[PDB]
C-alpha cells in the first residue's frame, strides 16, 4: 500500500515538507506552504484519487467538515463513556478538535473529563475542542 | 403535530398512481375502520428525513429503494419482518433492492426501468442505435417535427446513455459496493455525455427540455421518440398518440444501461402505527386487487408481487421495460446515493448548458459524488 502519511510520502518522493508540491484532493489547487506544514501538525492523511496522492486545502477542508457536521451529528458521550465504549484511555484514542481538526494532546482530553464536556460523534469520528478554539 | 395514532399517512410521489393507491386506503377503511391519507408532497424523499428525525411524517413512505439506505443509516426505518410466506409471493431481487446491512428496510412494490417511447405513425422503425438520432432527427424537422425530446434536468434520464460505454456509480464485486471506486469520470461516462452535449450542440436537443416539455411535445404528436417510465403511459394513452415502448438505443454498441428503482414502501421508525402500516401493506397493496388499483391509475411498472405480475408481463410495455432493466443496472441503496445524484445531476446540466466542458463537469462530479469518503479518509486514523 502507499503512505498515508506526509512524512513517508515525502521519504518515498526523495524531498521534504519543505520541498513538496502538493494539490488539495478537492479543488485540485496547490497548497501553500503553510497549509503543507498544517496538514502534517494536525496528523491528516494522504489521499490517493486515480494513483496520485493529494493532500486539502484549508478552504476545502472548512467546507467539507462543515457539511460533515451539519448534515452528519448523530450523538455526544462523556469521556468515561467513551472509555468504557473502547476499552481504552482517552490517551490511546484519536480525538480531533472540531473546529481545527488537530488530534487533541492528553492534557485536553484529561480537560474534557475535568470539566464535564461531551465529545460529539459525527460519522462516527468522536470530536472535541483544543484550547486554541476556546 | 406529532404522528397521528390510528391512522395512517402515505406519502408517494406526484408522478405515481396516488389516487388509485387512496382507492385501496378506502378499502383499508372499509374493512377495518382505519383512515388513510395519501399525501404527494413536494421533494418528499427530502422532506422525510428531516420531519422523521424529529419523530414526525407519514407512516409510510413510498420511493424508489435508492433512498433508503440513507434513512436507515440515520434510524428512521422501522425494520420490517415478513413472514418467510409472505416473502415468497415477491421476487427475489426485489427483497434484495430493500435489503441493508442484511436487514430487510421497506417493502417492494414495483420495478422500473426506463425505455425508448415512439410515436409508431410518425416513426414505425425506431432507431436501434443513438449514433442514428443526429440524421433521423435532420429528416424529422423537414417534416416539421423532431426525433427525440426527454427530460435533461434530472440524472435518472441520461444515465443509461452515460452508463453504456463504461460510467458507473459504484463498483460491484463480492455482493458489495466499494464506495471508494467511483465511475463518473472514467472514460466510458466522458464518451455517452460528449453524445448528449452534441446532440444539443448540433441542435437535435435542447439544454433547457425538462419533464413537463418533454412530455407534452411527445403527447402532442410533435417529436417522435422520448424516453421515460411506465408511470408515464397512460397520459400518452389519453393523448391518443399510437406509441410503442422498446428497447433503448445502443451507444458504440453497447446497450444503454438504465439504474432501476424498485418503487417501495418504507415505515416509519416514530409511526405509532407500525403494525397497522405492515397489514396494510401486505394484505391490502400488496395483492392481485391492490396493485390493479394504483396501475389502473399510473402503470407501476414490474410488480414485485408474482401472481400480479404473471399477467402483467404478457403486456410487450412491460416485457419491454423488463428488457431495458435486465440490460440496466438495480440502483445500490447504499446511504452515498444520494450525493452521487446531485453531483451528476449538477455534471449534466453543466455540460449541457456548455458552462462547463463534459471533462470538467464529470471530474467535479466524481469528487463531489465521494466527498464524504474522501473527507473520511483524510481526517482517518492511519499510519
Ligand atoms: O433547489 C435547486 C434545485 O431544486 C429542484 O431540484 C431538486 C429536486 O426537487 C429534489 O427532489 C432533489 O432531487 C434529488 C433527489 O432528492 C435524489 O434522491 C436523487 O433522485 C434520484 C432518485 O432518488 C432516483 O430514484 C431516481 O428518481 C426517478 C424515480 O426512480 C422514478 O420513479 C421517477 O419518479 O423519476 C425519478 C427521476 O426524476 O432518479 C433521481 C435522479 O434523477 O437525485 C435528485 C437530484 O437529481 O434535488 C434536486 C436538486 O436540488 C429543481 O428541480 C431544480 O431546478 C433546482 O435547481
Ligand atoms: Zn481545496
Ligand atoms: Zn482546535
Amino acid at each position: 500500500e502507499r503512505p498515508r502519511k506526509l512524512p513517508q510520502l515525502c521519504t518515498e518522493l526523495q524531498t521534504t515538507i519543505h520541498d513538496i508540491i502538493l494539490e488539495c484532493v478537492y479543488c485540485k489547487q496547490q497548497l501553500l506552504r503553510r497549509e503543507v506544514y498544517d496538514f502534517a501538525r494536525r496528523d491528516l492523511c494522504i489521499v490517493y484519487r486515480d494513483g496520485n496522492p493529494y493532500a486539502v486545502c484549508d478552504k476545502c477542508l472548512k467546507f467539507y467538515s462543515k457539511i460533515s457536521e451539519y448534515r452528519h451529528y448523530s450523538y455526544s458521550l462523556y469521556g468515561t463513556t467513551l472509555e468504557q465504549q473502547y476499552n481504552k484511555p482517552l490517551s490511546d484514542l484519536l480525538i480531533r478538535c472540531i473546529n481545527c481538526q488537530k488530534p487533541l494532546s492528553p492534557e485536553e482530553k484529561q480537560r474534557h473529563l475535568d470539566k464535564k464536556q461531551r465529545f460529539h460523534n459525527i460519522r462516527g469520528r468522536w470530536t472535541g475542542r483544543c484550547m486554541s478554539c476556546s | 403535530m406529532k404522528i397521528e395514532e390510528g391512522k395512517l399517512v402515505i406519502w408517494i410521489n406526484g408522478d405515481k398512481g396516488y389516487n388509485g393507491l387512496a382507492e385501496v386506503g378506502k378499502k383499508f377503511e372499509k374493512d377495518t375502520g382505519i383512515k388513510v391519507t395519501v399525501e404527494h408532497p413536494d421533494k418528499l424523499e427530502e422532506k422525510f428525513p428531516q420531519v422523521a428525525a424529529t419523530g414526525d411524517g407519514p407512516d409510510i413512505i413510498f420511493w424508489a429503494h435508492d433512498r433508503f439506505g440513507g434513512y436507515a443509516q440515520s434510524g428512521l426505518l422501522a425494520e420490517i419482518t415478513p413472514a418467510a410466506a409472505f416473502q415468497d409471493k415477491l421476487y427475489p431481487f426485489t427483497w434484495d433492492a430493500v435489503r441493508y446491512n442484511g436487514k430487510l428496510i421497506a417493502y417492494p412494490i414495483a420495478v422500473e426501468a426506463l425505455s425508448l417511447i415512439y410515436n409508431k405513425d410518425l416513426l414505425p422503425n425506431p432507431p436501434k442505435t443513438w449514433e442514428e438520432i443526429p440524421a433521423l432527427d435532420k429528416e424529422l424537422k423537414a417534416k416539421g417535427k423532431s426525433a427525440l425530446m426527454f427530460n435533461l434536468q434530472e440524472p435518472y434520464f441520461t444515465w443509461p446513455l452515460i452508463a453504456a460505454d463504461g460510467g458507473y456509480a459504484f463498483k460491484y464485486e463480492n455482493g458489495k459496493y466499494d464506495i471508494k471506486d467511483v465511475g463518473v469520470d472514467n472514460a466510458g461516462a466522458k464518451a455517452g455525455l460528449t453524445f448528449l452535449v452534441d446532440l444539443i450542440k448540433n441542435k437535435h436537443m435542447n439544454a433547457d427540455t425538462d419533464y413537463s416539455i418533454a412530455e407534452a411535445a411527445f403527447n402532442k404528436g410533435e417529436t417522435a421518440m422520448t424516453i421515460n417510465g411506465p408511470w408515464a403511459w397512460s397520459n400518452i394513452d389519453t393523448s391518443a398518440v399510437n406509441y410503442g415502448v422498446t428497447v433503448l438505443p445502443t451507444f458504440k454498441g453497447q446497450p444503454s444501461k438504465p439504474f432501476v428503482g424498485v418503487l417501495s414502501a418504507g415505515i416509519n421508525a416514530a409511526s405509532p402505527n407500525k403494525e397497522l402500516a405492515k397489514e396494510f401493506l401486505e394484505n391490502y397493496l400488496l395483492t392481485d386487487e391492490g396493485l390493479e388499483a394504483v396501475n389502473k391509475d399510473k402503470p407501476l411498472g414490474a410488480v414485485a408481487l408474482k401472481s400480479y405480475e404473471e399477467e402483467l408481463a404478457k403486456d410487450p410495455r412491460i416485457a419491454a421495460t423488463m428488457e431495458n432493466a435486465q440490460k440496466g443496472e438495480i440502483m445500490p441503496n447504499i446511504p452515498q446515493m444520494s450525493a452521487f445524484w446531485y453531483a451528476v445531476r449538477t455534471a449534466v446540466i453543466n455540460a449541457a448548458s456548455g458552462r462547463q466542458t463534459v471533462d470538467a463537469a464529470l471530474a467535479a462530479a466524481q469528487t463531489n459524488a465521494a466527498a464524504e469518503d474522501i473527507l473520511d479518509e483524510l481526517l482517518g486514523n492511519m499510519v
